[PDB]
């Protein structure tokens, strides 16, 4: 979805 | 690919004043989630890029709130209020909407300060070097402003060309000056054949061109 | 705190493969984030090369055609850049990052047919009671060299200049320090030069 960097899962 | 354009390669600013750095994209960076994916970075001399702003207007950590991001769609601004000497470096925009991520060409922030004449020093070739058959003569111009400085090498009053190279430090983050080193390279044979070695410097801060010299 | 560090050869021959490693400390690469390679060319233009994600999935810049792979070893918290068939156009400083926020220090890679060569180090001898002295670090390849003064004890007044590429294809760099004339009789000044590509270390005492 989001184009941003995903953080800790 | 999305093309990012920063129209100004550099911008001059007086400390205490504000500056705006512009960036343009070839396509809107607005995502359906309502965020606009434009990031700003600063790179200081000899350092890795530092994130300043993410998602167009969000201030990253470790950045004074003097820094702000604004814009919409394809037109963006990084605004720095109350500029400090330490703000010098290159500012880059980057779109983060689509792959590949792409960067603007950068805008260098230059701090305006009082004119400062260079202190000039000249160094003869070392005996250590002379042993190998080559001779380097070095001229140092220390802590000057503005950037524009001309070095002319003379050997027994003959103007030299094609046998020197210079490099310049980036604007100092503390005193906002530049320094320059110039090296004249001759064969040892040619060096030993002449007497007077002179570096002539032209700069706005000087009352007249200054010459530093030595006799071999 | 999370930190990243690039390692690998600083000199690659044209048409060969470039390989770099990013070692990540204090964070598991499988836990989250995108793990990027970004490079900076001479002239300072930046290019995003690609990433590997927390699940090992990738995305690459089409500019690199089919030359790039980014892979990982979760057991060592390392990820790797492989770039095939390099040319002088691939000469750049290579950075690994965690997203956009955390950056490595960068590592220079030069693509060239020329051999590694260690520097010669020559003193720049001192002559308003103002003096200057320095070291000329001449005829090395590839970049970089590091220069300190008195093993880092002397930083005030030090200017270490960008290296210049000589016509010979070897670099030359100067490092200078402004010093008081009054110090010349009693203070020892040593420039500490390190050229890691050639495993050359040189300490040079600079005397009037």
């Amino acid at each position: 979805g989001s184009p941003g960097t995903p953080g800790s899962r | 690919d999305i093309v990012m354009t920063q129209a100004a390669p550099s911008v001059p600013v007086t400390p205490g004043e504000s500056v705006s750095i512009s960036c343009r994209s070839s396509k809107s960076l607005l995502h359906s989630n309502g965020n606009t994916y434009l990031y700003w970075f600063l790179q200081r001399p000899g350092q890795s890029p530092q994130l300043l702003i993410h998602r167009m207007s969000n201030l990253a950590s470790g950045v004074p709130d003097r820094f702000s991001g604004s814009g919409s769609g394809t037109a963006f601004t990084l605004r720095i209020s109350r500029v400090e000497a330490e703000d010098v470096g290159v500012y880059y925009c980057m779109q983060h909407l689509e792959y590949p991520y792409t960067f603007g060409g950068g805008t260098r922030l230059e701090v305006k300060r009082t004119v400062a004449a260079p202190s000039v020093f000249i160094f003869p070739p070392s005996d250590e070097q002379l042993k190998s058959g080559t001779a380097s003569v070095v001229c140092l111009l220390n802590n000057f402003y503005p950037r524009e400085a001309k070095v002319q090498w003379k050997v027994d009053n003959a103007l030299q060309s094609g046998n020197s190279q210079e490099s310049v430090t980036e604007q100092d983050s503390k005193d906002s000056t530049y320094s320059l080193s110039s090296t004249l390279t001759l064969s040892k044979a040619d060096y030993e054949k002449h007497k007077v070695y002179a570096c002539e410097v032209t700069h706005q801060g000087l009352s007249s061109p200054v010459t530093k010299s030595f006799n071999r | 705190d999370v930190q990243l560090q690039e390692s690998g050869p600083g000199l690659v021959k044209p048409s060969q493969s470039l390989s770099l490693t990013c070692s990540v400390t204090d964070y598991s690469i499988t836990s989250g984030y995108y793990w990027n390679w970004i490079r900076q060319f001479p002239g300072n233009k930046l290019e995003w090369m690609g990433y590997i994600s927390y699940d090992g999935s990738n995305n690459y810049n089409p500019s690199l055609k089919n030359r790039i792979s980014i892979t990982r070893d979760p057991s060592k918290d390392q990820f790797f850049l492989n770039l095939n068939s390099v040319t002088t156009e691939d000469t750049a400083t290579y950075y690994c990052t965690r997203g956009s926020l955390v950056w490595g220090q960068g590592t220079l890679v030069t693509v060239s047919a020329a051999s590694t060569k260690g520097p010669s180090v020559f003193p720049l001898a001192p002559s308003g009671g103002t003096a200057a002295l320095g070291c000329l670090v001449k005829d090395y390849f590839p970049e970089p060299v590091t220069v300190s003064w008195n093993s880092g004890a002397l930083t005030s007044g030090v200017h270490t200049f960008p290296a210049v590429l000589q016509s010979s294809g070897l670099y030359s760099l100067s490092s200078v320090v402004t010093v008081p004339s009054s110090s010349l009789g009693t203070q020892t000044y040593i420039c500490n030069v390190n050229h890691k590509p050639s495993n050359t270390k040189v300490d040079k005492k600079v005397e009037p």
